[PDB]
């Protein structure tokens, strides 16, 4: 691949071939759109296509503040 | 249960009745364990009597009476909230901000924070409603501690949720107020002030702008080393989510001195500040070279090497995902220096994991390994992988062979690969 792809694809975690399951692919200058946390296709190189997510990862996976989003008040 | 005096006194027309009335319903509602929610809102115009009563500006006690009444209606389920906000009791609420009774402005805030934390749509509305504007008055004008802890836990609720987010432009208005709520002593106030700028954080990379463009960086690192943990779990969590950002925006982070913290906070006894350590510092190896010599000069790899191989599961994957973002982005010398620090044999204990996408992680970085191996044996002439052997060393080479019996598409492909490329006879 290119310098520029080898470059922008260095934020991202190639998780493996093309997957349809995820849409028409995205080209290297939209990649950076891409959602963190969310799979996407990226046409690299000649015309092939992989499957990746941002490196950067929000704190989905992580647990919660659940407490307290209500407060009853009493005595 | 009601009474059918009770029910007969509400609706009469004398203020001594109706605040007496309101009051006993309020005790009910103001009593435990379980709290007569349904038999008060299924009682006819009863939920509007309330809501009726908000308005008396002329009877202070009515106001506040009426406020919490509704106030732990609103703190029930879904449906017990709904009534409240369809009997129009939220732009009346917010009206009641700017009371000029304090205990009337403060259960105000109350209900509000109620309303607002029951769901995304409850929360979209009452933001619809324009609250922020009184509500940061009100904080910013308050002259108690107790009135100010419901205003910043309402201002949490407004920002939480990502189901979906709310508009960040009805949102953000509240970061200059707290950006100078962080410099309080109060542990409540800092908790839920560091949950709110988490919040706000939580997203795209336009949105972290505007949380560091209110300069709460520098205090955020700083709360870091508090020694509540309802503080710097939040604090945390804030810092944490502004290194998801760019390089430029990770960069205010580590200009704050944070890594010396997040070093400190890899040997905390508590098991959660250890994991989004690990997750904050993931984040920052994930970015440009001078970055990841910063982790590097902090001398936080070889706690995370003694992380990856020992601690608690969800702890590992962590430094995992730390470990390996560093050998995709580092330069050969970094990723030479990792390899000095045995980082080969934790990851190839990964491999065997349940957890599909830590093997995946694992297979990464060893990849990443044996690429820069293998354009170090060119610029050399030598035509040797120098990593492929300690990688052997560590059960490497059996452990992804074994892969190729994993059910997994992905990882399958990926070992099959990886021993085509740099493992062939």
């Amino acid at each position: 691949t290119s310098g520029v792809e080898s470059a922008v694809l260095r934020g991202f975690l190639i998780l493996g071939k093309e997957d349809r399951r995820y849409g028409p692919a995205l080209s290297i200058n939209e990649l950076s759109n891409l959602a963190k946390g969310e799979k996407a296709n990226v046409l690299i190189g000649q015309g092939d296509v992989v499957l990746v997510m941002k490196r950067k990862r929000d704190s989905s996976i992580l647990t919660d503040s659940q407490t307290a989003t209500k407060r009853i008040r009493m005595a | 249960v009601i009474t059918r005096e009770m029910v007969e006194m509400l609706f009469s027309d004398d203020s001594d009745l109706q605040l007496a009335t309101t009051q006993k319903f309020r005790k009910l509602l103001s009593k435990e364990p379980s709290p007569p929610i349904d038999e008060v809102i299924n009682t006819p115009r009863v939920v509007d009597r309330f809501v009726e009563f908000l308005k008396r500006n002329e009877n202070c006690t009515l106001q506040f009476e009426a406020a919490w009444a509704l106030t732990n209606i609103a703190s029930g389920t879904s449906q017990q909230t709904k009534i409240v906000i369809e009997a129009g009791a939220v732009p009346i609420f917010i009206e009641l901000l700017n009371s000029d009774f304090e205990d009337v402005q403060e259960q105000a805030v109350w209900a509000l924070g109620n309303i607002a934390g029951d769901s995304s749509v409850c929360r979209d509305y009452v933001l619809n409603c324009s609250i922020l504007n009184p509500l940061l008055t009100l904080l910013t004008k308050s002259t108690r501690l107790t009135m100010t802890r419901n205003a910043v836990w309402a201002l949490s609720n407004l920002c939480r949720g990502k189901n979906p987010p709310p508009e960040f432009a009805k949102v953000s208005p509240c970061l200059p107020v707290l950006s100078r709520l962080l410099f309080s002593s109060d542990s409540d106030l800092l908790a839920d002030a560091c949950w709110a700028l988490s919040y706000l954080s939580d997203g795209p990379n336009e949105k972290i702008q505007a949380v560091i463009d209110s300069g709460v960086c520098r205090r955020l690192v700083e709360l870091l080393m508090h020694n509540d943990y309802k503080v710097a779990s939040p604090a945390l969590r804030a810092v944490g989510n502004i290194v998801t950002g760019d390089d430029i925006q990770t960069q205010v982070i580590l200009n704050c001195s944070a890594l010396p913290c997040l070093l400190h906070l890899l040997s905390s006894p508590k098991e959660s500040i250890r994991k989004e350590a690990c997750w904050t510092i993931s984040n920052i190896t994930a970015g440009n070279r001078a970055q990841i010599q910063a982790v590097i000069d902090a001398n936080i790899f070889p706690v995370l090497i003694e992380i990856l191989q020992k601690a608690e599961f969800r702890t590992r994957k962590e430094a995992a995902w730390a470990i390996t973002n560093a050998t995709s982005g580092g330069t050969p010398e970094q990723i030479r220096y990792l390899v000095s620090l045995g980082c080969i044999k934790p990851l190839c204990d990964l491999l065997t994991v349940m957890d599909s996408k830590i093997v995946q992680v694992a297979l990464n970085g060893l990849e990443n390994i044996l690429r820069l191996g293998e354009q170090e044996g060119k610029r050399s002439g030598s035509g040797v992988n120098p990593y492929c052997g300690l990688i052997e060393e560590a059960y490497g080479l059996d452990k992804i062979e074994f892969l190729q019996s994993h059910e997994n598409q992905e990882i399958y492909q990926k070992a099959f690969d990886l021993i085509e490329h740099y493992f062939g006879v």
